[PDB]
């Protein structure tokens, strides 16, 4: 209720100077509580959240560190107690506490690179949600808008799509379009920094990566190479991301990790086939960041003349021949394209050139005894089967045999 | 709601490609076509039939064995519920409403409604006073029955017409008959509130989910092989089994933090799957008969995906 | 080692009260292989319990090694020849508070004398017998000594200098039996009796015997030419107790039973030092404890099969505490499978869980029948108990199949069976281990309390209904009796079947002439006429029993509060059992209504009680079944699950909410999924006055109030937490309330069934309202000057979904609500300007000009129709808009010209 809350918020202040007072109130409450797993352990983590997010809400940098300071020595204080658990997560409101640090290092991104834009989206988004106070403070969201960080990158992606109709797309008027997007990428990568030293937000990425592909198309190469990183690195983060939250739930529940498995693999092709059109550069960077998602390396290496990166991307890889013989026979270049998808019916050939006189031999065999509609056509088989036995250096028994 | 005609496809063989939404007007009836287009991305494309009128809002969508289709004509009885806290069960033709829906026998909200098909017309419902309606249309009228047993999602199982199940709100999974009354009753967590409780496609099991993310599994063909784990979120809509793979089955949620809702597949030995996952809170789902395509039902319309 | 597990060796219970601003603290302790303490006053909610490890457990000589000061908290204990000295705060710091951090001395044990097996064991520890209860402690050896200790503290916390002093005899034949301790006039005032018969008051100024009295009282004598030598020898027990200024004493006189009431006034003057003016009474002898009031004498006796006798002797010179007690009844040999109740586990827990007796029993059972794996006390919450034992016993019994199905029959009798045999277990492990010890007073709550063997129980009077139930100008009294000596011959499912068509008469009653076509399936021959013949041959029947059902509606005087642990539960636990004592008589009475006026289906027969023969007994049967309802629901209601802790004043402080270990572990209140019953009785001598008498009163209310108390009672616990159960109990309540239709509303709102919330507040919202949940809705409507009845609903329903995000339903409510326009007044506007805002903001169709050209042409309202062709034109419709603004009229298509050609910002 609000005595555990107004009193586990006291002995917080006081362990910053003490810790015979502090250590008091932790053995008494854990005797006092009813010491469950079932309900009781969520009033400790009601409270603990609560706690942690007034931290955040109280010199806009000094302000924005002093928060990001004090909440650092929060979760020391409570870890050298304990309060040795307490998940309260499930859905949308230990995975708390990550959430409020990674939003107090985003929002202390932000406001050290303060522009004119910058500034007019953000007041944007404030007046849009609610009203600000007219005795002075122009700011005018800091503590209220830092604990809600979805909020605000959300809401970025309106005002520049109301700027881009109205500027005629036209030379300056690109600018404005990366200055968001590249603020949009350190903000997501100050997140994914700060955790290796421990609906929403996906649609404006979404947005982004279908607006910025737009743009390149009457621009110039080195603007359309600049644009093309940022949704590369944001990319790369969203598949990072889904594989971790994908990776953290498994054993159990079999049918909605077989649901995710289908949209995380759907979101990953939509993105490659955007980006096919342009450099292909990025292709192999994506491949390093995540794992997965073969069928766009191996049309990347057929639709080209490289036929060393096939062999470089299956030499360096767990079972990768076997995809792709799979992919190439479910679907120079060309002729190795051929090569590659010749496995199943029309064999012969790729068996002879690729030194396989016997499996030559047994593919026109086949073919010939599943063939029964053309007399020409089974005649030649069995002489190209024929004529397959003779040239193979086998057995006399097996010779003899055939 | 939205439900596929999985009994007509796999009991009788016509009315494969019907599929019901049932919305604040009354019930649309949608076929679904394999087409050209691309066989990698997606080969089959939902075409808008005719739509029905009722006049009443239908929370449920319950097709029977009886549905056919001669040329354009197209006899159905599917049995919905009506928004007066009833479990209607008419029989209409194409799109002209042929006959009515006389249902009246319900003392509180509805909550789940089934159809068979042996002599007649039987339908199990169940409400939420603690009475679980079994309606009986053979050939002289028809014969009500009730029984004083709590009910939430009852259904009939398959290739068994003298069998059901019937899953009660605080955990209660009875297989009742028709001759013999109940004959056992099964109790999965009882510190969380139940789904549903439905068999799976190969007659011989029975999955039960709860709304706390919490599913059992009892295949008594499997030399009675009792299962238990857990999904990623809370299911909501409970959950729906493959028609194909009776490991298999699928559970939609809804995060209010992020906007988006995610549908994992849950299945015995495989890891977390999720291969659907909009932007938007869906209001039902259900798989098709191919074991392939899944029909889930948004807000305002209603995609169809294919893994 | 599971009958040795728990038990107690003894049982010792204290309280102090200060005679200047009246400080109860009241405290329970336990013995065993551990020291045990919890707090049970009666003022000081939030309480813990309390286990202190010892050595040796409880080394003594018998019943000894149990003193406690009048401070809090001062114990002093022995174990293996080992005194020690426990100070801390279990009253308002340490046990006010859920930490379990100290940091100060607490425990300071040493050694007085040479207490030992060869020198001197102590028999009988008396620490207030001294001067200073906190400082001096005075101790009885078995060879006649009477050693002390006085340990003052210096001016560091902790260390004491202890004063030896002893003063012991030469004989074995002043051994002190048992010592008493009183204080007179602020005066330490000790009384013991040795062996050799002789009462010695010592005093704690002098230390040493001030007076001494002989009794004759060891003369061989003899009885019908039977000579018995009087050399009876109690185990510890107790023979010397006070009240207040003077004390008592009795004795067993060998085997006759007619022990004594020798109370001595003791005068603190310089002529009178020792004065009885009192013989022997009549009553029984004290084997266990006896604690004396003023005139009452609560004594206490067990004899050695395991079986307690309480009783009560007031000497008043009129009435005494006459009670009777009752044996164990077992009522879990009849076996029952009907309906309501489905499943068979399920029906065995809620048998097991309506007893509230057994604790530590069934977990010891549980542990014993899971052979392989029997660990500790690893239990601690008892959420998950039930699902242990549960999957405990479906692991233990087999199937048996046959020919590819499963053999129903032997499962249910394996399961019977097994349900048996726990039961059997759960008998016998209690049996032995819940016995009675002793017996301790309060002058702060001035109730007669009881201290069993891990069973805190209390002594009240008898009811109007316990007395009524025991079957034991002036009639109404055989027929009453008759009827429920009828209702108790009827079966198991009979009950069950009553008792589910009574759960489903709450919203959709019908309370007629069909429970006589009903109740005659019991095979019911010879016993219709017989009571037939006796209720024709009465006269006013009718009217007296309306008068007896008058003057029993309980109404209560002076309105207490209180705020505990132990005293709530015993409250709720008594008033569970007067609600299950109201619900039976009420079930009697209307079968005896029913056997009585059963007619048969027939005219002739139904017209002899319809012919103004007497006053019928429609309002007679409204509030019998209303009180039926209230007792069920309070019966279905358990104990725990409380609300606030708020301890005000008188008619004010509530009891204790939480107290207990964890949200799962159900110790006091914490279980809410299958409770909500605290709550009423912490919102509304203290179980006898008047805390029990209070929601008495409240429950047989019924139009004296206004409302019903059960939707009060489900309104006050939603505020709180119990949503789980919320569900349930709006199900199966009445839908007369006004409040209750918002409550299911809520409830169904904030578990995820939005549909059903909706159907809900859809059928409320042409009537009333409820706070902010329609607030909004009651102004909309009041604004228009009128009272729409479906119009102003969807209107709110329409403004909802278009102020969420929503675009078609929001188009639909308005399109519905414009067309159920059944007022025809002057406000009609605003429906239309809302449906023309849905047409604007959705579009799709080509309807939405035909809303615009209608609003504009009847009044002069251009703004929304320059929005709607701003939105329009902002929403990618330059084909569309085109064709639509032709069909309009000229002059409003003119002026959305001219509104649309004045831009001075000109885009892409």
């Amino acid at each position: 209720k609000i005595k555990l809350l107004k009193a586990a918020f006291l002995q917080y202040c006081r362990k910053d100077l003490g810790h015979a007072q502090m250590v008091v109130d932790e053995l008494f409450s854990s005797h006092s509580d009813l010491d469950s797993d079932s309900e009781l352990d969520r009033a400790v983590t009601q409270i603990s959240v609560d706690l942690m997010d007034d931290y955040p809400a109280s010199i806009i940098l000094h302000q924005l560190e002093d928060k990001m300071k004090a909440h650092s020595f929060l979760m020391d204080f409570i870890h050298q107690v304990g309060l040795f658990g307490r998940l309260g997560s499930f859905p949308v409101r230990l995975l708390l506490c990550e959430h409020a640090e990674k939003l107090s290092a985003a929002i202390v991104l932000k406001n050290h690179h303060s522009r004119l834009s910058d500034l007019v989206n953000t007041a944007i988004l404030i007046a849009l949600n609610k009203r600000e106070y007219e005795i002075p403070s122009n700011l005018t969201p800091a503590d209220v808008f830092f604990r809600e960080v979805s909020q605000v990158d959300t809401i970025c992606e309106c005002l520049l799509e109301h700027e881009e109709q109205v500027l005629r797309d036209s030379i300056e008027w690109a600018e404005v379009v990366i200055n968001v997007n590249n603020i949009l990428k350190d903000m997501l990568q100050a997140a994914s920094h700060y955790r290796q030293n421990r609906r929403t937000v996906i649609i404006r990425q979404h947005e982004i990566v279908l607006k910025v592909a737009y743009p390149q198309a009457d621009s110039n190469l080195r603007n359309i190479v600049t644009e093309q990183l940022v949704a590369l690195i944001d990319c790369f983060l969203d598949g990072y991301v889904s594989q971790l939250k994908s990776v953290d739930k498994s054993s159990n529940r079999e049918r909605y990790d077989n649901l995710e498995m289908e949209y995380l693999q759907k979101r990953s092709d939509l993105l490659s086939p955007l980006l096919s059109l342009g450099q292909y550069l990025w292709a192999a960077s994506l491949a390093e960041k995540y794992c997965d998602f073969d069928i766009l390396v191996q049309m990347c290496e057929q639709t080209d003349n490289q036929s060393r990166l096939q062999r470089y991307m299956t030499q360096f890889a767990d079972q990768n021949f076997s995809d792709f013989l799979f992919r190439w026979y479910l679907e120079q270049h060309g002729q190795l394209a051929n090569f590659l998808q010749a496995h199943e019916h029309l064999s012969w050939l790729h068996e002879i050139n690729s030194q396989e006189l016997e499996k030559a031999h047994a593919t026109l065999l086949g073919l010939a005894n599943m063939e029964t509609r053309y007399f020409a056509k089974k005649k030649t088989l069995l002489g190209l089967s024929k004529l397959a036995a003779l040239a193979s250096d086998f057995s006399e028994d097996m010779l003899q045999e055939k | 709601y939205v439900h596929v005609v999985e009994f007509n496809p796999f009991e009788n063989g016509d009315s494969g490609n019907l599929i019901a939404y049932g919305g604040n007007n009354y019930v649309v009836i949608g076929t679904c076509t394999f087409q050209e287009e691309e066989a990698d991305v997606e080969g089959i494309q939902y075409k808008t039939l005719r739509t029905f009128h009722h006049g009443v809002r239908v929370d449920g969508i319950a097709w029977s064995p009886e549905t056919r289709l001669d040329s354009l004509p197209p006899v159905i009885k599917f049995c919905t519920s009506a928004a007066d806290m009833k479990i209607r069960l008419f029989t209409s033709d194409l799109q002209d409403k042929n006959e009515y829906k006389v249902l009246e026998g319900h003392t509180d909200f509805i909550n789940g409604l089934v159809f068979d098909p042996k002599e007649g017309q039987e339908i199990a419902s169940v409400s939420d006073d603690h009475t679980c309606r079994i309606w009986n249309l053979e050939g002289v009228q028809t014969a009500h029955f009730v029984l004083h047993s709590p009910g939430m999602s009852v259904c009939w199982h398959p290739e068994e017409t003298f069998k059901l199940m019937v899953a009660e709100k605080n955990g209660t999974i009875r297989f009742y008959d028709l001759l013999a009354q109940q004959a056992i009753l099964s109790l999965e967590s009882e510190q969380v509130p139940l789904m549903s409780a439905h068999w799976c496609l190969k007659n011989t099991f029975k999955v039960g989910a709860v709304a706390g993310n919490d599913w059992l599994i009892w295949d008594i063909t499997r030399s009675s092989y009792p299962q238990n784990k857990r999904p990623v979120h809370m299911d909501r809509a409970c959950l729906f089994r493959w028609s194909t793979i009776s490991e298999n089955l699928f559970a939609t949620t809804g995060y209010p933090g992020k906007m988006a809702s995610q549908f994992q597949i849950h299945h015995l030995g495989h890891p977390q799957p999720i291969l659907m996952g909009s932007v938007a809170v869906g209001s039902g789902l259900s798989w098709h008969r191919t074991l392939p395509l899944c029909v889930i039902g948004g807000d305002h319309k209603l995609l169809f995906w294919v893994t | 080692k599971y009958s040795e597990s728990a038990g107690g060796f003894y049982y010792v219970e204290s309280g102090k009260l200060f005679s200047v601003t009246r400080n109860r603290f009241i405290h329970w302790k336990t013995s065993g292989d551990t020291l045990e303490l919890m707090e049970e006053s009666l003022d000081n909610l939030l309480n813990n319990a309390i286990r202190l490890k010892f050595q040796n457990c409880s080394v003594l000589p018998g019943g000894v090694y149990v003193s406690e000061t009048q401070n809090r908290v001062i114990i002093l204990m022995l174990t293996n020849q080992t005194v020690h000295r426990l100070l801390l705060p279990h009253p308002s710091r340490m046990y006010r508070s859920e930490l379990v951090v100290d940091f100060t001395d607490p425990c300071n044990y040493q050694l007085i004398p040479a207490v030992p097996g060869i020198s001197p064991n102590s028999t009988a520890s008396t620490a207030w017998l001294s001067s200073d209860g906190e400082a001096l402690f005075a101790l009885p050896c078995a060879s006649g000594g009477i050693f002390v200790l006085k340990l003052p503290p210096y001016d560091i916390p902790g260390m004491v200098s202890v004063v030896e002093l002893k003063r012991g005899d030469q004989s074995p034949s002043d051994r002190p039996l048992s010592l008493a301790v009183h204080c007179v006039e602020h005066d330490a005032f000790i009384f013991a009796l040795c062996q050799d018969h002789k009462l010695r008051m010592w005093s704690y100024k002098e230390q040493m015997c001030l007076m001494v009295a002989d009794m004759l009282e060891y003369v061989p004598v003899k009885k019908d030419l039977r000579l018995t030598a009087g050399t009876g020898h109690k185990l510890r027990l107790a023979y010397s107790p006070t009240m207040g200024l003077y004390l008592g004493i009795y004795m067993h006189a060998p085997k006759r039973g007619q022990f004594c009431i020798f109370q001595l006034v003791s005068t603190e003057s310089n002529r009178y030092s020792l004065d009885h003016i009192s013989s022997l009474f009549t009553s029984q002898e004290t084997l266990i404890d006896f604690a004396l009031t003023s005139t009452d004498i609560w004594a206490l006796w067990h004899d050695a099969e395991n079986q307690t006798v309480v009783k009560y002797i007031n000497f008043e010179h009129n009435v005494a505490g006459q009670w009777n007690p009752v044996f164990m009844q077992p009522l879990p040999e009849e076996e029952i499978v009907i309906r309501d109740d489905q499943d068979p586990r399920e029906m065995y827990l809620q048998s097991l869980f309506t007893p509230g007796q057994f604790t530590n029993e069934a977990l010891c059972k549980a542990l014993q029948i899971f052979c392989r794996g029997t660990e500790r006390n690893l239990d601690l919450s008892w959420s998950e108990l039930k699902k242990e034992v549960t999957l405990a016993v479906e692991n233990e019994l087999q199937g048996s199949v046959t020919e590819y199905e499963f053999s129903q029959e032997e499962f249910r009798n394996l399961q019977q069976e097994f349900w048996c045999k726990f039961y059997a277990c759960c008998l016998q492990y209690q049996e032995a281990l819940s016995h009675p010890l002793a017996l301790h007073l309060n002058p702060h709550t001035n109730m007669v309390c009881l201290l069993k063997k891990g069973y805190l129980s209390f002594l009240i009077p008898s009811s109007l209904v316990d007395h009524l139930y025991l079957l034991p100008a002036r009639d109404v009294i055989c027929l009453i009796k008759c009827l429920r000596l009828i209702e108790e011959s009827v079966t198991v499912d009979m009950s069950v079947i009553m008792e589910m068509s009574c759960y489903n008469l709450q919203s959709p009653e019908k309370a007629a002439e069909q429970i006589l076509e009903d109740m005659i399936t019991i095979d019911v021959e010879n016993v219709m006429e017989d009571i037939c013949s006796k209720l024709q041959e009465i006269r006013n029947p009718i009217h007296a029993i309306g008068l007896l059902i008058r003057e029993m509606n309980i109404r209560m005087n002076l309105t207490q509060l209180y705020g505990s642990n132990t005293a709530g539960y015993i409250v709720c636990r008594g008033v569970h059992k007067i609600a299950s004592t109201r619900f039976l008589i009420c079930r009697d009475l209307l079968i005896l209504q029913q056997l009585l006026m059963r007619l048969g289906d027939a005219v002739i027969w139904g017209t002899g009680q319809l012919f103004q023969a007497q006053q019928d007994l429609l309002h007679r049967t409204a509030p019998l079944l209303l009180s039926y309802y209230l007792i069920k629901w309070g019966s279905e209601c358990l104990a725990t699950d409380v609300p606030l802790d708020t301890l005000e004043s008188n008619l004010q402080h509530l009891s204790v909410l939480e107290l207990t270990d964890s949200g799962a572990l159900m110790a006091n209140r914490f279980v809410s999924s299958p409770q909500t019953i605290v709550e009423l009785f912490f919102q509304e001598k203290p179980e006898m006055i008047t805390a029990i008498t209070s929601y008495l009163l409240q429950l047989l209310w019924p139009s004296n109030p206004g409302c019903l108390f059960l939707e009060c009672l489900m309104g006050n616990c939603q505020y709180v937490q119990l949503q789980d159960y919320i569900q349930l109990l709006h199900p199966w309540c009445q839908v007369n309330v006004g409040s209750c239709r918002f409550m299911l509303g809520r409830c169904y709102l904030v578990t995820g069934e939005g549909q059903k919330a909706l159907e809900c507040f859809c059928q409320a919202a042409s009537e009333v309202g409820k706070e902010e949940f329609l607030d909004r809705l009651i102004r909309s409507e009041d604004g228009e000057i009128v009272s729409t009845p479906r119009l102003q609903y969807y209107d709110k329903v329409l403004r909802l979904l278009d102020v969420i995000g929503l675009p078609e339903l929001v188009i639909q409510l308005a399109t519905s609500a414009i067309t159920e326009a059944g007022d025809d007044w002057k406000s009609q506007a605003t429906l239309r300007t809302c449906i023309f805002k849905h047409h604007l903001d959705l579009g799709h169709n080509s309807q939405a000009y035909e809303a615009l050209t209608q609003i504009p042409d009847s009044s002069r309202q251009l703004d929304c129709l320059r929005q709607l062709v701003v939105v329009l034109c902002e929403r990618s419709q330059l084909q569309d808009l085109v064709e639509f603004p032709y069909v309009n009229l000229h002059n409003e298509v003119v002026g959305i010209i001219e509104s649309r050609a004045r831009a001075v910002d000109l885009m892409t």
